[PDB]
């Protein structure tokens, strides 16, 4: 039992270090009674956003250029990694080079 | 200045749908510009799986449907003020919502709307009747409501809709199902919540969380859950400023997505249509056999039910379950064989179910079970974890084992085909039907598109055994727990957490049984509809003529359950519509002399019922009718049936398709294949017999003999 107990505690504390922040306090403090839906916490506490894009047209309407808007925030792209785990530059994502990209691409961005 | 068609014709066209005789529906959709005429030249234009665009087209009737509901409420106020007492029907209201009864006293009237709304209910989520209500003043021509993300209750919003559209539905409504007096009331309210919830944000639903503290350190945990069907359910055993967490509390928290999603990455996934919450991050080919042989959830839609019918059918469904035993068992009474099963995320990062069953004492297992009778734990599954399965067995296993140990019953789970079992099961369904024919059918998307309302009905049926061990509040929390754990749980896919819209779960304890409750419900519904939809004045048999009359009056009148009527109706179905049911697999032996008159359901009733009950179209390609009982069902338990001589008598034997068998302690697998192939040697086609013999040669080279195999069919 002890092995499991330790694993659960280790995991919960790792998450607590990530979780305990000002953003969490702001969403809970704005609640009428301290209760919020879980599905809206990441929209306020996640500083980092993962965007998964299946093709070029979607990319243009999702993450065109250095910044984009999502969850009522402006996001700044830090990196793009393809389906083969290679680094792709923003300057490399265009119509002409679309056939050479390992779609879907995953875009990593931070809150502006 | 009335329209050509009435609300009754729209409801009939959608509920008694036939892709052949679909002229009423096609004309209405063209007439009101839902689609053009060329729309009906598409292959399978009426399907929901193929050509999913049909939903866009049905939705174009949504404004028309809410206008009819609003006109009804205004009509009802007018007749109330006028002192008029009477009944509202769908053939007295046209498709523009226009209306066309006795007087008692000014200010004292009352509408009867029980059939009025129940008949419409199945098409209100189909046509998106409340599509306008997501807009600021409930007008599609204006912008959407900027709903507060932190709003999680919506009690007032549901009450406002209830009193706007169903004002005269004179039955107590409990937006939060936790306040229901019995299981019937639970289904009564949930049915409204399904429709009302269609206009609330997707983020407003799901686990509800709070900041709590342990040793001064904040955690985000679930302290309740918001269900699309059940409303808001709060937890009671929520303890803040604790010093340490117990093993049990740690299991509850580890399983709780509140800790994982709130602490993860934001996720925008454009590859899907499903709602996501957070990212948590940044075959065996048997060549030897082959060479030897060669040498020789996106479719799960909110679905509203006809409640007057659902509450009748469920009593009939319960009768079909009035032979087995059930109730609650303790932790030390639970039998678990699959201890090699993954414990589920995050427990599967540490071990298999054995790791947890051998760690918790029986007292701790009982305590976790008790927790779920007072609170809700919204666990995480992966594309069902131990914090769900450890307690689902204590609640359901006695019943599941009872069903599995009972032979001769309508629901047959766990009954071997061997030693005459196939034969006995067939004789059991054939029974004494006067003019027997055999029928069977598939269920498209049975594990994906099954509505949460029918999943709730099935879990309530399985829970109806808990009468001498559970109070009302406890039964409700157990329902809330089953719903949070298998209908709207979190599922990890890859490294991210997504929300499941509904359907079934192959990892749960009850799926194989809940599916049989469902199969009966749909069949009863088909028979209730087959009889109620026919002309009662064309029935020569006075008995059935009276049965149809009384059946109508046991659904839309006489709300209290008439148990004598239900026993009689049940017996009627038992005699003329005999069912043999396995999880999503059924054979029906029916009396065609009555089906021919519309007094018994046929395949066309199943097609119409699945069309509006599960939002799926059932193709004739997988449906069958067999007129000669010399041969058995075309396919049951994925096997074909033939009558052969055995013991200077005749028996029915199953057999799988010969190509499927060859396409399929390694020797143990081959022995099982050879046994399944054995009956093929009784078949007149030598090519079938050769499958069995091929395996014996392989097995012996890897002792299985003809005698060690023929014994499997000797009682
Ligand atoms: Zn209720
Ligand atoms: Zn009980």
């Amino acid at each position: 039992r002890a092995k499991v107990t330790s694993a659960m505690q280790t995991m919960l504390f790792t998450m607590l270090r990530k979780l305990d922040n000002d953003a969490l306090n702001n969403i809970i403090n704005n609640a009428r009674d301290g209760c919020v839906p879980l599905n809206i916490i990441p929209l306020t506490t996640a500083a980092k956003l993962m965007v998964v894009v299946p093709d070029y047209g979607t990319y243009k309407n999702t993450c065109d250029g250095n910044t984009f808007t999502y969850a009522s925030a402006l996001w700044e792209i830090q990196q793009v990694v393809d389906a083969d785990s290679k680094i792709v530059q923003l300057s490399e994502i265009n119509m002409d080079n679309s056939p050479n990209l390992a779609w879907p691409l995953i875009v990593t961005a931070l809150r502006a | 200045r009335l329209t050509k068609y009435t609300m009754a014709d729209l409801v009939y066209a959608l509920r008694h749908f036939d892709e052949g005789n679909c002229d009423t529906l096609k004309e209405i959709l063209v007439t009101y510009n839902c689609c053009d005429d060329d729309y009906f030249n598409k292959k399978d234009w009426y399907d929901f799986v193929e050509n999913p665009d049909i939903l866009r087209v049905y939705a174009n009737l949504g404004e028309r449907v809410r206008q009819s509901l609003l006109k009804t409420v205004q009509f009802c106020d007018a007749m109330r003020d006028a002192g008029i007492v009477g009944v509202l029907t769908l053939d007295n209201q046209d498709l523009n919502g226009n209306w066309y009864f006795v007087q008692v006293a000014p200010g004292c009237g009352v509408p009867i709307v029980d059939s009025y709304y129940s008949l419409l209910m199945p098409i209100l989520t189909l046509t998106r009747a409340l599509a306008a209500e997501s807009h600021m003043d409930a007008d599609l021509a204006k912008p959407l409501i900027k709903w507060d993300l932190l709003k999680y209750d919506f009690t007032e919003e549901r009450l406002c809709l209830f009193d706007r559209y169903f004002k005269y539905w004179d039955q107590t409504y409990h937006p939060n199902c936790i306040n229901c007096l019995d299981d019937r009331c639970i289904l009564h309210c949930a049915n409204f919540n399904v429709l009302f919830s269609t206009v609330f944000p997707p983020t407003s639903f799901g686990p509800l969380v709070r900041k709590i503290f342990v040793d001064g350190v904040p955690f985000v945990v679930s302290t309740g859950y918001h269900f699309r069907e059940l409303g808001v359910v709060h937890n009671q055993d929520v303890n803040l400023h604790s010093s340490r967490l117990s093993f049990k509390e740690l299991l509850v928290y580890a399983a709780d997505p509140a800790m994982h999603a709130a602490s993860g990455n934001l996720l925008l996934d454009k590859r899907t249509t499903c709602f996501s919450v957070a990212a948590l991050t940044n075959g065996n080919f048997n060549k030897d056999f082959y060479d030897f042989a060669v040498s020789k959830y996106r479719y799960n839609l909110p679905t509203m039910c006809d409640i007057r019918q659902l509450l009748f059918v469920v009593e009939v469904v319960d009768k079909y379950f009035d032979c087995y035993d059930g109730g609650c068992i303790n932790a030390n009474q639970v039998i678990v064989n699959n201890l090699d099963k993954s414990a589920g995320f995050p427990f599967n990062k540490w071990g298999k179910a054995r790791l947890y069953y051998d760690s918790m004492s029986y007292e701790d297992q009982d305590a976790l079970f008790a927790y779920t009778k007072r609170n809700v734990i919204p666990t995480i599954t992966q594309m069902v974890s131990i914090c769900s399965t450890m307690t689902n067995r204590q609640f359901h296993q006695k019943l599941l084992k009872s069903i599995a140990a009972t032979r001769g019953a309508t629901v047959v789970i766990g009954t071997s085909k061997f030693y005459g079992g196939w034969h006995n099961m067939l004789k059991t369904v054939y029974s004494d039907v006067e003019t027997p024919h055999l029928m069977g059918w598939d269920y498209p998307k049975c594990d994906r598109a099954m509505p949460n309302m029918l999943r709730i009905m099935a879990s309530l049926v399985l829970a109806r055994k808990h009468n001498t061990c559970c109070n009302l509040s406890h039964r409700f929390y157990r329902l809330a727990n089953e719903c949070a754990q298998v209908l709207s749980e979190m599922v990890m896919c890859g490294g991210s957490l997504y929300v499941k819209p509904g359907g079934t779960s192959s990892g749960d304890a009850t799926t194989a049984y809940a599916n049989s409750v469902f199969n009966i419900c749909q069949a009863v519904t088909a028979n209730v509809n087959a009889l109620l939809s026919t002309d009662g004045n064309k029935i020569a048999d006075k008995y059935v003529r009276n049965l149809q009359h009384r059946l109508y009056e046991c659904l839309y009148r006489n709300r209290d359950v008439d148990h004598e009527f239900v026993d009689e109706f049940y017996a009627y179905l038992r005699k003329h519509f005999s069912m043999m049911i396995l999880s999503d697999d059924a054979v029906v032996c029916y009396n065609s002399n009555y089906a021919a008159q519309g007094l018994v359901a046929s395949i066309k009733n199943f097609k119409a019922v699945l069309y509006y009950q599960n939002n799926v179209f059932m193709s004739e390609a997988k449906c069958w009718t067999e007129t000669d009982l010399t041969k058995g069902p075309h396919e049951f338990c994925s096997q074909h049936t033939m009558l052969v001589k055995q013991g200077d008598d005749y028996v029915y034997l199953p057999y799988p398709d010969p190509s499927r068998i060859l396409g399929a302690l390694m020797i143990e697998r081959f022995v099982s294949l050879a046994i399944d192939a054995y009956p093929l040697t009784k078949h007149p086609n030598q090519e079938y017999a050769d499958v069995f013999h091929l395996y014996l040669q392989y097995i012996r080279k890897l002792m299985l003999t003809n005698d060690n195999t023929s014994r499997y069919w000797e009682p």
